[PDB]
DNA sequence: CGATGTATATATCTGACACGTGCCTGGAGACTAGGGAGTAATCCCCTTGGCGGTTAAAACGCGGGGGACAGCGCGTACGTGCGTTTAAGCGGTGCTAGAGCTGTCTACGACCAATTGAGCGGCCTC
DNA sequence: GAGGCCGCTCAATTGGTCGTAGACAGCTCTAGCACCGCTTAAACGCACGTACGCGCTGTCCCCCGCGTTTTAACCGCCAAGGGGATTACTCCCTAGTCTCCAGGCACGTGTCAGATATATACATCG
């Protein structure tokens, strides 16, 4: 149950920085799940690629590899 | 018999050299020509010195003197050309643009 | 164990357009992995200009359309004229 | 005394809008990540980075997925955002 | 008389069993020989590329279409109009 | 002059196909240039691939090779 | 010398293990290519092929058909859940759209 | 001459339905299909070589591919047929 | 007109950046080999241009009622502020799991050659 | 319109060789994990006030449906020559190799650009 973690708050922090003046209070349960899906799929593909390699550490190039199959390419970690 | 860089010949800073390598090794075709390293690394160096002209102009207006993530993002997402290149690229520490939709703004 | 990085050309050049300015770590590594990712790019659609084609060697043809599917619009056309301007400069030189 | 409601919504939007810090508490986040991690491999070991990495990638996520769930909330005619809007902007997005 | 609108749900459960191109071949065509004559002047076209691009272009635009309609419902209209055209494509990134 | 030959009354068959029941007169005049843009970009492409060939017909792999350019594979046409 | 026997028919298969096996060594994908490889690709791909053309002949039999027209290719991937995510990009010539209206529209 | 898999394609379909037959337009996506997959395949198992610097291309490869490409119970029955035809192979 | 918030100016300092040293592995120069690509000529496919005609489809007027949208009323849900409290963040010590490297070596895949039948293009026909 | 049958040819098979890359075991030292103590930033909770979403009615016009005209899309047949596609000839370009030397990579040093804490000035909101 640590998805509480990500608290309300820190919704509003991100909302703000996407310019939403004024939120639904039904917005952070919705927006809850969407990030664990989000997660999910992104961490299945990360582990995909630690198995290959037989590592038992998950590594930032993984993540880096995920990501960039999936369309969302990330600057700043590797290349 | 004293050796000239083949990149001083081209009159380029990308090392033509390095470039051809990576060519021959990448598994791309069988064969690679004379001419292909030398126009790659000269549009890599021109797509290069673009980028980074227009990041030390944004760190000029902050007033700042070194170049920082942020100015590579103010760059990119100002520049109407680099934006469509660069569309699906996220950059670490960059932020967002400063923007309001006009219909949020006080009456 | 050596790593190879763009580091000193992208600093070559950052001189010759600011010659006051410095550039973070944070910053260096943004601009090494932009370079193999348009470096990757071009490569790709060259090789498959050549198997559409039939042919097995690349060219400056097939850099010079790579570049032309790919880049917009204005730096398109100055990205041409830099590429063949040192092609020139290199096959003049001798 | 006392500002009227949405000056300081405004005020923070500016605000963060200006600054590029990281959002979420790191902390928390970091439990949720092998939360989720566990139930595909067992012990699993997380560099420092690949959390950050992670982290990265969910608030630039979820900072785009706002700015086109505002444009639906205007273009009803609200200003307020409602789970229909980013159901509609995940819908159009193609992913839902 | 048939009722207003009556006529358009029999329209579109036929058009929507059908598999025929909809537009006329000919106007077509002459709009594709008209654009490409800004490209290079003298060209000339299969028979089956023309094809391919009405094939492209229909299928292009009853997707857009689709996603027009759901965001007419979402303002609670019937009627589509050119604001959710732009929106539709403004969500998509084009 | 020939975007004219797109006519309304086909348009309204395509939304018919999307299954619009009800169309406001001004959708005919900014479909064309939708329209329009999108066939000027795929015969930019088809015309470069015909150049590179140093052909003087427009095959349909160009098409068919434009169209995956811009991610959105057709098949029946061979490829 | 062995009387020849094909390494599809050894593996049980009726697409061509040597002609996957060539396509692997002559598309420049790595420089060596291992003998399970072929085997295993050809595996796969008469499985794709045999999980479309099921769906496909029995959307031919319900329209009291009996051949296979492109509709009905179109009409076996998009009522495929798994199907339409692997092609969810694809575009069919002749396939049509499934048929759809909103509930809001309908009386 | 052009080399196809018509003649497998039409094998399978008489293994699947002996009574039905195919037109030669379904017939040429079915052609473009199979095309459009081996490459798809064929790609990622060249990425993951190089990442682990390795210079062959094995079974694990095709294994990790399809993994990652084909959704879940598509993947889960591709690799029980791969394991079943690399296995009846090899033990022959 | 008051006061709250952000902006700018000053002093302090500490660690990220910029410069120099050692050295080794990667690029450069000179040479040889052979097959990929450029040049040229012919065939004959299929693209473009034309003529007739009929009958499907587009264009124009009329009628009318379904639908967009403007103004209004109202009540509850979200933003702002203060006080309590909880666990995030920092510096620190310990340590051992496992990532990364080294040296051995043997099982695998690339390569050459000779043999032959699986698949292609084409014609007939129900 | 798709399927059955024929001639035949070039892509696939089986066999032997050999060079190396990747499988196995031993080593080491990095950094990931677990625990402690403290500060205090941030979260959580309650109160309360008003801006926003929602539903309702009225109205006026602009899409839908129908009837007649009329126009140029479609079918079908005839001409003819531009171009794609193939074969043959041969030359010049890129791969592979050895030698050798200087460019780029770690490692160390140290100082000034940026982070910080305090002061206050002025811009904004009600």
């Amino acid at each position: 149950d640590n998805i509480q973690g990500i608290t309300k708050p820190a919704i509003r922090r991100l909302a703000r920085r996407g310019g939403v003046k004024r939120i639904s209070g039904l917005i952070y349960e919705e927006t809850r799940g969407v990030l664990k899906v989000f997660l999910e799929n992104v961490i299945r593909d990360a582990v995909t690629y630690t198995e290959h390699a037989k590592r038992k550490t998950v590594t930032a190039m993984d993540v880096v590899y995920a990501l960039k199959r999936q369309g969302r390419t990330l600057y700043g970690f590797g290349g | 018999a004293k050796a000239k860089s083949r990149s001083s010949r081209a009159g380029l800073q990308f090392p033509v050299g390095r470039v051809h390598r990576l060519l021959r090794k990448g598994h791309y075709a069988e064969r690679v020509g004379a001419g292909a390293p030398v126009y790659l690394a000269a549009v890599l160096e021109y797509l290069t010195a673009e980028i980074l002209e227009l990041a030390g102009n944004a760190a000029r207006d902050n007033k700042k003197t070194r170049i920082i993530p942020r100015h590579l993002q103010l760059a990119i997402r100002n520049d109407e050309e680099l934006n469509k290149l660069l569309g699906g690229v996220t950059i670490a520490q960059g932020g967002v643009l400063p923007n309001i939709q006009a219909v949020l703004l006080p009456k | 164990s050596r790593k190879e990085s763009y580091s000193i050309y992208v600093y070559k050049v950052l001189k010759q357009v600011h010659p006051d300015t410095g550039i973070s770590s944070k910053a260096m590594g943004i601009m090494n992995s932009f370079v193999n990712d348009i470096f990757e790019r071009i490569a790709g659609e060259a090789s498959r200009l050549a198997h559409y084609n039939k042919r097995s060697t690349i060219t400056s043809r097939e850099i010079q359309t790579a570049v032309r599917l790919l880049l917009p619009g204005e730096l398109a056309k100055h990205a041409v004229s830099e590429g063949t301007k040192a092609v020139t400069k290199y096959t003049s030189a001798k | 005394h006392r500002y009227r409601p949405g000056t300081v919504a405004l005020r923070e939007i500016r605000r963060y809008q200006k600054s590029t810090e990281l959002l979420i508490r790191k902390l928390p986040f970091q439990r949720l990540v092998r939360e989720i991690a566990q139930d595909f491999k067992t012990d699993l070991r997380f560099q420092s980075s690949a959390v950050m990495a992670l982290q990265e990638a969910c608030e630039a996520y979820l900072v785009g997925l706002f700015e086109d769930t505002n444009l639906c909330a205007i273009h009803a005619k609200r200003v307020t955002i409602m789970p229909k809007d980013i159901q509609l902007a995940r819908r159009i997005r193609g992913e839902r």
